[PDB]
């Protein structure tokens, strides 16, 4: 009889169009075959959706709505260029997210929503915009790093999830080490928090990361600090200010919970 | 030449430079659309490699100094005064070709458009001059569409110069495209540029075309065509009266239209003069019509406020009496028997006059033309004659559309050609000389 | 301040009082005649409460001087509404705004 | 049509109307011009009223050349009679004007000094009557936008004038205003000594005071007696009316005299405080011509006229509203119907790109810019543009895009962002959810059903500019999501019915222009979730009748759509599949 | 048309081969269709071989060999899921030493003068992984301390065992049947 089902209707229509005409538009071809593949692989929709499915109690519905609105603002800020207003909006959103009780009660929900990735990506955009010109919008990088460190400290699983991006944080490490009053709010601090007091993560830490940190420390011990000498500091031949930060990270890398990770 | 060496001593390879620029344009010519996908991709790869090699050898800069050394002279005549006259003609062509060369060198290449950011400010400083505006605009468009980094240095002054390009060089869609590229690049919106473009372009309402939704206005007139001329039998004073039976102040969002008065034809033709056949134009929107809306005297699309006891816009059960004096050009009104404190004077009396009313939707009015057709609720002023007395004897007084075309079935519509002049309107007796 | 010319008369006895919100349909026009706002276009009557400084001052005293059911024209000088900054994107700097205001209801 | 001639065209929209088609034309295979059109063809007629347009470069009689101004000279525009002294040359009076006007002040206040020179509002331009051209045939001065007179013989006595004499209660005329479209003088009478002037071409200088409206004329260094006083806000176009008696007739010398701004400082806002005379490319000579077409409206106002009786006179009654959008050219002080852009390509392109710029400035949730744009493009304008069937395709697509970008893009994006995430509250109505509507294992219609998954909140702010609050800058401007919904459903149904007949004239000129914007708006509304229950059932029946029967006409899927329309249909099908997936997820959560 | 879409995407100019979900799914579907897998009769074995030939023909008739060469060439020696799926598709179409597929691949490479294919092959070989005593010892230390394993397999040692086997099986299947042309071209 008739199709009687959206799956059958789409599967017939896509093939009929494709065999009727040679589709010129690659986007049209992709859309057609994506629909056909989705219709044929019905179980794939479930295997993709279920990981992003969370159930909440009825009492916390309004707080979940508020947290979702804040996260929507944060995600929407990914599509706009940085500015003073964007800085203010993200401080708003991050403060509200921190104050929300769901942020302390459902860590799996926040991991599934992928807000640590969103905050990291925004901080990445900020850092990549004017990376050489010191650090533009220091409050964005500081608040992003503080929120990310708090995310690591909330739960061990959150710490592992953030540790999964430790590699890139290391290329984005040498950003705000020299400037004081921002201590504890740099991507190096975020990496240290991801590896802090976790034997699994310390053991899984790879040699190339330590080599990167060692090269940074060697550079700081070899050449002076451009920002400090530009502000007028005496031109000693090396950079104790950043060398101390790198040594502090290496301390957490090597030492964990009273014992020393020999590897 | 700048150091003022003798023209004979200075050797400008003008012909070779132009020919090489043409060769370079052909060498960096983009792939054609009709080509197959594989050949297109191969030629795009070759173009990308050529652009990388040129930029790495620093050809972008060399083109920049060539452009600067050409702009040290103001015009082609000036360059022909300094250098040779043949170089004077070739100055425009070389200057254009260099700009197309720069555009082809940087087009679609992220690295080149990124390195062009430093000179981007220098590029926009010559956008105002006419000899290079098109090439500079094309290069600017390529840089903006390709390099996100270039948008980070565009400032308020740079945007205002681009808008002044609209202001001075007229309407152009390419600069609008450049502005859109400034607003959005690669799916990321720059709020600063959006706000500046908005606040610097929109409020003026002097460059972009403006749009507004306007009610249709139709004009209705009697058959009479009264005028004044030497040695002809027409009474120079006339009077008619209009009653408003119902009026909706706002049938739509826009205010309703209701104006009454007199209109004058151009010459002795029967057409109303100086006004569009259809649109939102009514009585008083041209210099051939003279209207009254209850608060303003309308003529030439400009309104003057007139005082009247308990003045108000024309409502239901409002009576307007119109008076015309062609002995000394004068148009006076009387609302509800009360005289309005203003009149039209010393207008043009070359053509014929007739009563006219202009309205939008939601209007229900009645002409009181006097005598058989109606009775005046107010006594006519002394001398003034009722308007029905001007009807030619055989014809019948009819209130018909002032304009030719009305709402009717499409294929039954009567297309009307030019009409003849009403020489019969002014019966001027001309006996032969004896 | 503001100049008020009456298009349609009102009752002439009921005027806005302190703390009483006014329901008005208005049309905003620049001095040259260009329209920039219309509650009639938005098809929603505009409600503001007299004297909380929530509407431009000229509109405020114009509505105050108007009576119930009256249709009046409000001419607001630059100083009384959007003095020098103007409205970004709508009202140019130093612009006089003409408003066609009708006091629909008082509550 | 000749003089006093009447005729009718029958394009055969209704074949029965054609009277001789059957006996000749039908068997031969000729088809009526309107063989299958859902709407009548727009007539275009010859415009009676002349308009000012730029002199064509290929004009057979007029030559206009721009002379760049040196340091010792001034920018000059020269009008040249190309075919003078030649066969078929035209000796009639030609009317010239400059493109941009000088705008007088809104309210009238009641070597050279730089301070006075910068604070003054007086502007000046001069015209050089070339030697050998009779000054009696040349008139110099200003005109307004209303000047549309093309009398072969022109004199200053027959200019259109009126005198509005406002008076007090007693009748005393406290003020009288002379209003005219033309304020010009004749050079022949202006030159006082007469005869010999060959020492330099007759230089009539026009001086305009934008703060007082005083128009004074300088002729060969001496003020003329004739002066014109104009009323505030008058836009005066520099104009010269001349009859060619020499190949060189006159020259627009755009310069300055002592203590006066040049004409450019008044014409252009960017050059307001620049005393140096300038002639930007925008300014150019325009001549009055008859070569222009006019478009008859498809629909006219319905007016009923009848004599009630001898007492009641004649009744004029118009009770049905009718509207059209007017495109206002700011520089020319002229307005034309937006549907006239079907033949004006340059204006159509410029306005389409203006619409695209409007869409771009408010892109990605620039709510305050959207609020500002609500002033320039309003709700009635958007609705009329959406519904009108005679709109050009480009403008139609632009207005459909602008509506979505200003009012719907933000929330549509928010729901698309929160579309792959299923936060399902554990409530009683959630527990009630089941995979299948009844015991019989038949799928319900997609979209219809109780969905309890968390959604973003719909919030909008009213765009009022009299308010001085700033909370309105959050949230997109409000729009009637119900009137828009019903209109979209109706237009989709009409498009489905009409397009199946394959008419020669679709809305916008092409099937793509007809369908892509409409389906895009429909998809945006579907994403936003406005459609509920019955509307969703109707729009599903529109998509495909047979599959979505509750519990011949062929749908869009088999309507044989173009590729751009097929992409939108793929998007709609993707949304329906996503709705099914969400229903499955909620049913699983309910069972759990 | 689907194969042509994928081939054009592979041949388009990019610095890096972007991960495409559509390709990663449809290549797997095509590979499954190709292979489609107690002692059986000679007739049954011949019917299996002939059925496999027809199943492989349904793709290499439409240009799958060129597609799987182009994707590997555009990979530019970067190990990834796209290359892992492409190698599986190539193995599926080349199973049994398909001489027609071998000839098609050889002719395509020779006429295109494709150097990126071989450069990417070498790069994939260098990027292939091996046993790591350090990783094994660290993982065993984690197990001995008894912390719950963060991942079930713990496949840090021999990161991708399937990718290497597929990469070398593809290269063997290329030369199977004593194909001297590949034996010399490689």
């Amino acid at each position: 009889k008739k199709s009687s089902t959206l799956q059958q209707l789409i599967s017939e229509t896509m093939v009929r169009w494709a065999q009727e005409s040679v589709i010129e538009d690659p986007e049209l071809v992709r859309a057609m075959f994506v629909l056909l593949h989705r219709q044929y692989d019905g179980i794939g929709g479930l295997v993709r959706a279920l990981p992003k499915t969370y159930t909440i109690n009825g009492v916390s519905v309004e707080d979940t709505i508020n947290l979702l609105a804040s996260l929507g603002q944060i995600r929407s800020l990914l599509s706009v260029r940085m500015g003073k207003e964007e800085e203010k909006l993200m401080i708003r959103g991050l403060g509200d997210i921190m104050n929300n009780k769901v942020f302390y009660q459902h860590p799996n929900l926040m991991r599934a929503l992928g807000m640590h990735e969103t905050v990291m990506e925004v901080m990445v955009n900020v850092l990549g915009g004017g990376e050489s010109k010191e650090i533009t919008f220091p409050k964005m990088v500081a608040n992003c790093c503080r929120f990310l460190c708090y995310f690591c400290r909330i739960s061990r699983q959150n710490q592992k999830a953030m540790f999964d991006h430790l590699s890139y944080l290391l290329e984005n490490s040498s950003v705000g080490l020299a400037s004081p009053a921002m201590r504890g709010s740099t991507p190096l601090d975020v990496a240290a928090a991801s590896v802090m007091d976790n034997n699994e993560l310390a053991l899984a830490l790879r040699e190339p990361d330590l080599e990167k940190v060692v090269r940074y420390l060697a550079g700081c011990g070899l050449q002076s600090c451009q920002m400090l000498v530009s502000k007028g500091y005496p031109d000693i031949g090396w950079n104790p200010v950043e060398g101390e930060r790198y040594l502090d990270f290496l301390r957490f890398a090597v030492f964990c919970n009273g014992e020393s990770v020999e590897e | 030449l700048s150091k003022k060496a003798k023209a004979s001593t200075v050797d400008l390879p003008i012909e070779s430079v132009s020919l090489s620029l043409q060769d370079l344009i052909g060498y960096f010519h983009p792939p054609d659309e009709h080509l197959e996908h594989e050949d297109k991709q191969n030629r795009l790869r070759a173009l990308k490699n050529r652009q990388n090699l040129f930029q790495e050898e620093g050809m972008i800069n060399l083109v920049l100094e060539c452009i600067d050394r050409l702009h040290v002279y103001s015009s082609a005549a000036h360059f022909a005064d300094v250098a040779g006259r043949e170089a004077g003609e070739s100055w425009k062509s070389i200057l254009n070709s260099l700009y197309e060369l720069l555009a082809a060198l940087i087009r679609g290449n992220r690295k080149n458009c990124a390195q062009f950011s430093g000179s981007l400010d220098w590029l926009i400083s010559r956008l105002e001059r006419l000899e290079a505006s098109s090439g500079i605009l094309e290069v600017l468009h390529c840089v903006l569409v390709e390099s996100p980094e270039a948008l980070n240095i565009i400032k308020e002054g740079h945007i205002k110069s681009i808008i002044s390009l609209l202001d001075k060089h007229g309407r152009n869609h390419k600069v609008l495209d450049v502005l859109c590229s400034l607003c959005v690049c690669h799916g990321v919106a720059v709020r600063s540029n959006q706000h500046l473009i908005c606040d610097n372009l929109l409020p003026g309402r002097d460059l972009l075309l403006q749009t507004r939704l306007v009610n249709h206005v139709s004009s209705m007139r009697p058959n009479i065509f009264l005028g004044v001329s030497e040695g002809s039998a027409q009474y120079k004073k006339w009077y008619y009266e209009l009653m408003v039976d119902h009026t909706e102040p706002f049938v739509t969002a826009e205010a309703t239209h209701l104006r009454v008065g007199w209109a004058s034809t151009e010459g002795y033709s029967p057409y109303p003069g100086g006004g569009e056949e259809w649109g939102g134009n009514g009585v008083g929107d041209d210099l051939f019509s003279y209207g009254f809306d209850g608060l303003h005297l309308w003529s030439g699309c400009i309104a003057r406020t007139v005082s009247s006891p308990n003045q108000h816009l024309l409502r239901t059960d409002d009576v307007i009496s119109c008076c015309l004096d062609l002995s000394a050009p004068s148009i006076s009104f009387r609302i509800n028997g009360q005289p309005v404190q203003g009149m039209f004077e010393n207008f043009n009396i070359d053509g014929l006059f007739f009563p006219v009313v202009s309205f939008s939707a939601g209007i229900k009015v009645r002409f009181l033309l006097g005598g058989r057709h109606g009775e005046f609720k107010f006594l006519p002023p002394p001398g003034y004659a009722p308007c029905y007395e001007a009807v030619l004897p055989k014809e019948k007084l009819k209130v018909e559309h002032s304009r030719e075309y009305k709402q009717e079935r499409t294929y039954t519509r009567d297309l009307l050609g030019p009409t003849v002049s009403l020489t019969q309107a002014a019966f001027t007796p001309i006996p032969v000389d004896t | 301040g503001v100049e008020i010319e009456t298009i349609s008369p009102g009752d002439g006895r009921t005027f806005p009082k302190k703390g009483q919100t006014c329901v008005v349909h208005y049309t905003g026009m620049l001095q040259n005649g260009k329209k920039f706002d219309s509650s009639r276009d938005r098809n929603k009557p505009f409600k503001f409460r007299i004297g909380k400084q929530e509407v431009i001052k000229g509109f405020e005293e114009g509505a105050a001087q108007m009576s119930l059911g009256q249709r009046a024209k409000l001419t607001c000088t630059p100083d009384v509404a959007y003095g020098a900054t103007g409205h970004p994107g709508v009202i140019p700097p130093n612009a006089t705004l003409i408003f066609d205001v009708e006091l629909l209801n008082l509550e | 049509l000749g003089v006093a001639q009447v005729g009718r065209m029958n394009f055969g929209k209704d074949v029965s109307t054609l009277k001789y088609f059957t006996i000749c034309g039908l068997q031969e295979g000729y088809e009526p011009f309107a063989v299958n059109t859902n709407r009548d063809i727009t007539m275009w007629l010859s415009k009676r009223l002349p308009q000012f347009l730029q002199v064509p470069s290929n004009h057979e009689h007029i030559e206009v050349t721009r002379i760049d101004g040196t340091i010792d000279s001034s920018p000059c525009l020269k009008v040249t009679q190309k075919s003078f002294g030649s066969q078929n040359s035209n000796t009639d009076i030609m009317f010239y004007r400059l493109s941009m006007p000088i705008e007088c002040a809104e309210v009238f206040s009641k070597r050279d000094d730089y301070d006075f020179l910068m604070q003054t509002s007086t502007y000046y331009y001069s015209v050089r009557i070339f030697p050998g051209q009779e000054p009696a045939n040349v008139w110099v001065g200003w005109i307004t936008s209303d000047f549309h007179q093309y009398d072969t013989g022109f004199d200053l006595d027959r200019v259109r004038t009126v005198t509005v004499t406002l008076g007090d209660e007693k009748g005393k005329v406290h003020e009288s205003i002379k209003r005219s479209n033309c304020y010009m003088v004749c050079a022949g009478e202006s030159m006082s000594p007469g005869q010999g002037r060959n020492n330099n071409g007759l230089e009539i200088g026009c001086v305009v005071d934008a703060a007082s409206g005083l128009l004074t004329f300088i002729a060969n260094g001496k003020e003329l007696s004739t002066y014109y006083q104009v009323e505030p806000s008058t836009k005066l176009f520099p104009a010269v009316f001349a009859q060619a008696t020499s190949p060189n007739v006159f020259q627009f010398e755009l310069g300055r005299i002592k203590n006066v701004m040049p004409l450019s400082a008044g014409l252009f806002k960017s050059e307001h405080k620049n005393p140096v005379p300038q002639c930007p490319p925008r300014l150019h000579v325009q001549f009055l011509s008859h070569v222009l077409w006019s478009r008859m409206p498809n629909q006219f106002l319905k007016v009923d006229v009848s004599r009630i009786s001898e007492r009641q006179g004649w009744l004029v009654q118009c009770l049905d509203p009718l509207q059209f959008m007017s495109l206002h050219i700011p520089e020319e002080n002229r307005s034309v119907d937006i549907l006239e852009l079907t033949e004006q390509e340059e204006l159509l392109k410029f306005h389409y790109h203006t619409l695209r710029l409007y869409s771009a400035v408010c892109a990605l949730g620039n709510h305050r810019v959207a609020h500002a744009l609500c002033s320039h493009v309003d709700e009635p304008q958007l609705l009329y543009a959406i519904e009108n069937k005679y709109m050009p395709g480009l403008l139609r697509a632009g207005y459909y895009d602008l509506l979505i970008d200003i009012h719907l893009s933000s929330y549509a994006t928010a729901r698309l962002m929160m579309n792959n995430e299923y936060i399902v509250p554990m409530t009683e109505e959630t527990k009630s959810i089941t995979l299948f509507p009844d015991e019989n294992k038949k799928h319900g219609l997609p979209g219809i059903g109780l969905s309890t998954s968390l959604r973003p909140r719909m919030q909008f702010s009213s765009p009022s500019f009299v308010s001085i609050s700033n909370e309105c800058y959050q949230y997109s401007p409000e729009f009637p999501l119900d009137i828009l919904k019903s209109k979209t459903i109706q237009m989709l149904t009409e498009a489905v019915k009409e397009g199946s007949l394959h008419a020669r004239d679709p809305v916008g000129g092409t099937t793509e222009f007809l369908f892509v914007p409409l389906i895009k708006l429909f998809y945006t509304l579907l994403i936003m979730g406005i459609f509920h229950n019955e509307d969703l059932k109707h729009i599903l029946q529109l998509i495909e009748p047979s599959v979505f029967k509750e519990a011949p006409k062929e749908g869009l899927l088999q309507m044989k759509l173009p590729e751009p329309v097929k992409l939108q249909m793929c998007l709609l099908l993707q949304y329906l599949c996503d709705c099914q997936v969400r229903h499955r997820i909620e049913a699983i959560v309910a069972f759990s | 048309q689907l194969i042509l879409l994928f081939s054009r995407t592979a041949l388009t100019e990019k610095c890096k081969l972007e991960e495409d979900f559509l390709y990663m799914a449809y290549a797997d579907i095509m590979a499954k269709s190709c292979h489609d897998e107690e002692v059986k009769s000679f007739e049954e074995k011949e019917m299996e071989k002939q059925k496999l030939l027809y199943q492989q023909a349904r793709l290499h008739d439409r240009g799958a060999a060129e597609m799987v060469l182009q994707t590997i060439s555009a990979s530019k020696g970067e190990t990834g899921p796209m290359v892992a799926a492409t190698l599986k598709l190539g193995i599926a179409i080349l199973n049994g030493g398909n001489s027609t597929v071998q000839q098609k691949m050889l002719d395509y490479l020779k006429e295109k003068k494709d150097v990126g294919f071989f450069q990417s092959l070498a790069g994939l070989m260098q990027s292939c992984s091996v046993l790591d005593l350090n990783a094994f010892e660290r993982q065993n230390k984690a197990e001995g301390l008894g912390m719950v394993t963060e991942e079930g397999s713990g496949e840090k040692v021999l990161q991708d065992d399937e990718f290497t086997c597929d990469l070398f099986r593809f290269l063997q299947l290329l030369c199977e049947g004593h194909n001297s042309d590949f034996q010399n071209y490689l």
